[PDB]
DNA sequence: AAGAGAGTGAGGACGAACGCGCCCCCACCCCCTTTTATAGCCCCCCTTC
DNA sequence: GAAGGGGGGCTATAAAAGGGGGTGGGGGCGCGTTCGTCCTCACTCTCTT
């Protein structure tokens, strides 16, 4: 009984079905995604980029051109260089 | 190469390891031929690739204790497809999980698409395009699976004598030879050709049960079934002991 | 937020107005009409106009109101030769190409007019840096020279070595 | 003819170097969607008893 | 509640579009150890006294 055939795991069909569901981040406007970005930048001086591609919902590339237009990447010394919201 | 027979076919000689003139005797090499060895008597990125390819490999057999032959089989059609590289976009666990699936075929004993995604995480239907795929890129074929291919797994996985074995090969391979069962999947009939003969026998087994070792859908193998019930007398061999009579097979 | 995601929007949405082509300055009261910021915080008023629409180098305090800085921008190809000029006569160094696109539009036009007036620095990111091309002093040699120069290896010999062949030939 | 300082042998703590990772960013590809005929397979839901 | 049937979905097949997301291959630097330099001290001579 073990390994028995089947067309596709169970924990594989549900995660394709949540992603399916959610579906692909959508490029919202310049206008918006500044205000999201430049309102989340008073909860902390610093954000990761993967953390704020999560709080800004936003295309990796489009969030990052974004933030290339505007912000800037510190190096620390601490953990890595890290994006510092503040464009100055 | 004698310097008195020029172009002569001098003779390996293992007692000293020489070649010698085949009809002069001279010694032309004194010890050169190397009897012993002859006469039985920092990891690159492809190369580490490769290497938890091989162990995903191994992996997947031993799950469904296949023997090291196929998996050595396996391995080569992996070196070619990795080293040709028309799958490079692939998953290496799809390519090898194809790969798997084509020495199966390879060497005569098939194992179906879903009891290769059993053992693997990657889906029968990407194995399926990295199976076609990886033909493509190979320049090769696997002859077309047949009942009989999965008579021998089925019925051993569900605990059926050999007589029932017997029974259910030769009635799937005289549905198909009748063509009772036009278009329908080899192991489909296979399901209902063991269903079919299960039946008639003291070890009976379920629809369902059937369905689990084999991967096919009761309801697929009821198709099935319904197709060859009707011819059923016809199919079953003839020196064949019925615990149920033919007459008195399930309908359904 | 507050004191943070109100200013910016003054910044951008003037940004956007300058590109339709109006220099007309505008008033502190008068964008945040169009900014819908017409409730922004009394005390983010005066910070705006006594720091934030002085201190940026993209403001310009006219007649009391504000506009646009354009002059400070290379919007034109005799600006461009200019600009890096200073720089030469100054010393203050290159300007990366990205720098001069933003700020002048279709500046390939400029780029390519001057011709070899701009020298190109190419970073390994692929960014350009452009220097005034000083025309006072030219030499250059062909490059079987400049190979067999460089085949001439200088760093592989000491001082005792290099100023005793001076002495050798009798120079 | 006798004091502090020192040579020598000798033991103990600390900084730069060496690895030795764990995390990250940039190409490259795949996937998404739409249409259509085809047939088999399979899954969800409804219905009969 | 068990079982059969109806309706609906998945798959391959071509082809194009534009772009988000996953993944592999290199690049980047922080932190747990290791050795030589630096620094401290017990037992005898020496310049100054
Ligand atoms: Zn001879």
């Amino acid at each position: 009984t073990n390994y028995k055939p089947v067309a596709n795991h169970q924990y594989n069909i549900e995660y394709e079905r949540k992603k399916k569901e959610d579906g692909k981040r959508a490029r919202a406007d310049k206008q918006h995604v500044l205000d999201m970005l430049f309102s989340a930048f008073e909860k902390h001086q610093y954000y990761n980029l993967k953390d704020l591609v999560d709080i800004t919902k936003q295309p990796v590339v489009y969030l990052k051109e974004i933030l290339k237009e505007i912000g800037v990447q510190n190096v620390k010394g601490i953990h890595k260089n890290t994006w510092e919201l503040k464009p100055e | 190469t004698c310097p008195n027979h020029p172009d002569a076919i001098l003779v390996e000689d293992y007692r000293a390891g020489d070649m010698i003139c085949p009809e002069c005797g001279l010694v032309v090499g004194d010890r050169v031929i190397d009897v012993g060895s002859e006469w039985r008597t920092t990891m690159s990125s492809s190369d580490r690739a490769m290497m938890n390819a091989f162990k995903e490999i191994t992996t997947m057999a031993d799950r469904i204790n296949l023997p090291r032959n196929i998996v050595d089989r396996t391995n080569n059609l992996f070196k070619q497809v990795y080293e040709q590289k028309s799958l490079k976009g692939r998953a290496n666990d799809a390519i090898a999980s194809a790969c798997l699936y084509i020495a199966c075929r390879q060497e005569g004993v098939p194992r179906t698409f879903k009891e290769i995604c059993a053992v693997s995480r990657i889906s029968k239907k990407e194995i399926g395009r990295c199976f076609k795929l990886i033909l493509k890129a190979l320049e090769t074929s696997v002859d077309l699976i047949t009942t009989g291919d999965f008579m021998s797994r089925f019925c051993s996985n569900l605990c059926l004598p050999k007589q029932v074995q017997m029974a259910a090969t030769h009635i799937a391979r005289k549905a198909v030879e009748l063509d009772l069962v036009p278009g329908r999947s080899p192991i489909s009939v296979a399901a209902a050709a063991i269903y079919m003969a299960s039946q008639a026998s003291a070890e009976k087994r379920t629809q369902k049960e059937i369905g689990d070792i084999a991967g096919v859908a009761d309801v697929t193998i009821r198709q099935s079934y319904r197709l060859i019930y009707p011819r059923a007398p016809d199919l079953f061999p003839t020196d064949f002991k019925f615990d149920t009579p033919v007459d008195k097979l399930p309908q359904l | 937020g507050y004191k943070f995601g109100v200013l910016a929007k003054i910044v951008n949405y003037m940004k956007t107005r300058h590109q339709r082509g109006d220099t007309h300055p505008l008033t502190l009261d008068e964008i945040l009409d169009e900014t819908q910021h017409l409730d922004i915080g009394l005390k983010q008023k005066q910070w705006l106009m006594t720091e934030a629409l002085v201190n940026n180098p993209k403001i310009e305090v006219i007649d009391g109101k504000y506009a646009f800085k354009p002059k400070y921008n290379v919007r034109d190809k005799k600006a461009l030769l200019r600009l890096l000029d200073q720089h030469d006569q100054r010393g203050l160094g290159g300007i990366l190409l990205e720098d001069i696109e933003e700020a002048l539009p279709n500046s390939q036009k400029a780029v390519k007019a001057l011709g070899d007036q701009i020298l190109f620095v190419n970073r390994p990111d692929k960014k350009k840096i452009l220097f005034f091309n000083d025309k006072s002093c030219q030499f250059s040699v062909d490059e079987e020279f400049q190979k067999l120069w460089r085949s001439v290896t200088v760093d592989s010999m000491d001082e005792e070595k290099i100023e005793e062949y001076l002495k050798r030939q009798g120079i």
